[PDB]
């Protein structure tokens, strides 16, 4: 179990550790979040009382270092640092969880939510999708734009999804426009699984990664990666028997953890309407088909 | 965008562009079986392609055998149409390519969009005119060529025949979608008027009659009034 001391909270902030959240008040003497679970990457991220706009957080695992976060009056924002006295970082945790200035990671036993929406998900892609080699740890916020976004602009603060475009060269083989378009099974297998990212735990890992953005932060570009790769698979008519299965899981437990309030601006209506009652994969993704229509029967 | 009534005059501008109309691509006879289910046999088509500046059409037929044991044609015949636009562009020389090719039907933008990946700045357009190119297959030289064919072929045409000697585009585009027009709504009564009077032929060289001007507007005129007639009974108006 691994803790993140926070040096103090001089603003009024709400507090997300993975899927919960806690309301600091001005300077209350609130000194970081222990009993974090190792074995899984953690985002730790913040709303302003003051500034409900900007989300920002962090994306961090334990294992890679001692993470702490500490307000710049500054820059205005409550910022994650590595502390590399081990000493130091050690003696520090221990007196505050001796004056019980913590709060624990509210894990429930029989609760696997957190390890089902990041199953496929590792610090070593996230740090490549953003771009920040100094630090172990990758900060993400609501208005960061994507790549894809940009070519549509600040390079540094870009979230590096990678490319899906159904109507660009790399998706359609000179030859199979027809072919390709309408059953998109080599731009999947050949050019994405294959080619680009080696391995379905790489492409899921990426997809679950878009969708903690964009419910996390509200950011509208992973809102478009999450969906593009939902399609990308839905859109193929030869598919891996064990990536369907595993797909189902994936989007049962995204759906199933997104606050019901958000449906209308967090689900692309057309790209669930094709995915579970057009695409070839209609009939394979029984779990999800069910949580939607029990969940979200308006949107369909 | 879309081409509409408030950028009409772009058709004639010195920009090159082509109208694409798939209308008459996949053309079928709809009959009885011996066990009387019903069944289609195809007939040959074509892909209408028109320069509005110039009148130059070029007419792709498209014959039967490119359906022969082919599934859910009225889609491949939009990409059939897509294939045979693209590879038209690559015949010809660069200086001849469109600049924009505009699609009567909206549902070629994305077959044509992927078919002209290779000419990033072509722009592929729809309209929201409602443009009579369907009634094309109406002019008899026209029809002939697509029927009579036994193979693929391309035939090029001037719409317009000989009028922009006397027009401007602009005019000249205007008298053939009106007759177009008129032929697509009654086209018994359109082939009358054009023909009625036997002093006026047709030039071997020619799809229209060699109307002189005068002659122009009282055609024009009676094509009109035919468009009215019939609209009056449509809508008992």
């Amino acid at each position: 179990m691994n803790t993140v001391p926070f040096t103090s909270a001089p603003i009024e902030v709400t507090i997300g550790i993975d899927q919960y959240s806690f309301n600091v008040k001005e300077n209350q003497p609130f000194h970081g979040i222990k009993d974090i679970p190792i074995g899984h990457v953690h985002v730790i991220h913040f709303q302003h009382a003051d500034n409900s706009s900007m989300r920002y957080g962090y994306w961090f695992d334990c294992r890679m270092g001692n993470f702490y976060i500490q307000y710049d009056p500054k820059d205005g924002l409550y910022k994650m640092m590595e502390e590399r006295d081990g000493a130091k970082f050690e003696n520090i945790v221990h007196n505050f969880k001796e004056r019980q200035m913590m709060v624990s990671y509210p894990k429930i036993d029989e609760d696997d939510t957190w390890y089902n929406l990041t199953e496929f998900v590792q610090m070593d892609k996230i740090r490549k999708i953003v771009r920040k080699d100094e630090n172990q740890f990758s900060y993400v916020d609501s208005s960061m734009t994507t790549v894809q976004e940009n070519e549509l602009s600040d390079p540094a603060h870009s979230l590096n999804y990678t490319v899906i475009n159904f109507k660009s060269r790399e998706a359609i083989r000179p030859g199979h426009e027809m072919e390709d378009f309408l059953d998109k099974s080599y731009y999947l297998n050949t050019v994405m699984l294959q080619g680009i990212f080696k391995n379905s735990s790489n492409y899921f890992g990426e997809l679950q990664f878009a969708f903690l953005n964009a419910m996390f932060f509200g950011n509208y570009g992973s809102s478009l990666q999450w969906h593009a790769m939902i399609e990308l698979i839905c859109s193929s008519a030869t598919v891996p028997k064990h990536m369907l299965d595993k797909l189902d899981e994936i989007l049962y437990y995204q759906i199933k953890t997104l606050p019901e309030q958000y449906s209308d601006i967090l689900l692309n209506e057309r790209v669930w309407n094709i995915c579970l009652y057009s695409s070839f994969q209609k009939n394979s993704l029984h779990n999800t088909e069910k949580i939607m229509e029990n969940k979200y029967p308006e949107l369909l | 965008g879309a081409m509409n009534s408030s950028n009409y005059a772009e058709l004639f501008n010195n920009d090159i562009k082509l109208f694409v109309d798939d209308t008459n691509v996949y053309r079928v006879t709809v009959h009885k079986t011996f066990e009387g289910n019903v069944a289609t046999k195809a007939i040959n088509g074509c892909i209408f392609t028109l320069n509005p500046k110039t009148g130059h059409l070029f007419l792709k037929i498209i014959h039967t055998s490119v359906w022969a044991g082919q599934k859910r044609l009225s889609q491949l015949a939009k990409w059939k149409t897509a294939e045979e636009v693209s590879a038209l562009v690559r015949s010809l020389p660069k200086e001849e390519q469109p600049k924009q090719i505009i699609v009567t039907r909206k549902a070629m933008l994305d077959p044509l969009e992927v078919h002209m990946l290779d000419f990033p700045n072509i722009a592929i357009r729809p309209t929201e005119l409602r443009l009579p190119f369907s009634a094309a297959m109406s002019i008899d030289k026209l029809s002939d060529v697509v029927m009579k064919a036994t193979e693929p072929q391309m035939v090029l045409f001037n719409i317009y025949d000989d009028w922009l000697d006397r027009i401007s585009s602009y005019t000249a585009f205007s008298r053939l979608t009106l007759l177009l027009r008129a032929l697509k709504t009654n086209e018994e009564s359109a082939k009358m008027i054009l023909l009625s009077d036997p002093t006026i032929t047709i030039k071997s060289y020619h799809l229209w009659p060699s109307f002189t001007d005068e002659q122009w507007i009282t055609i024009e005129s009676q094509m009109r009034d035919l468009i009215l007639t019939e609209y009056g009974r449509k809508y008992n108006v």
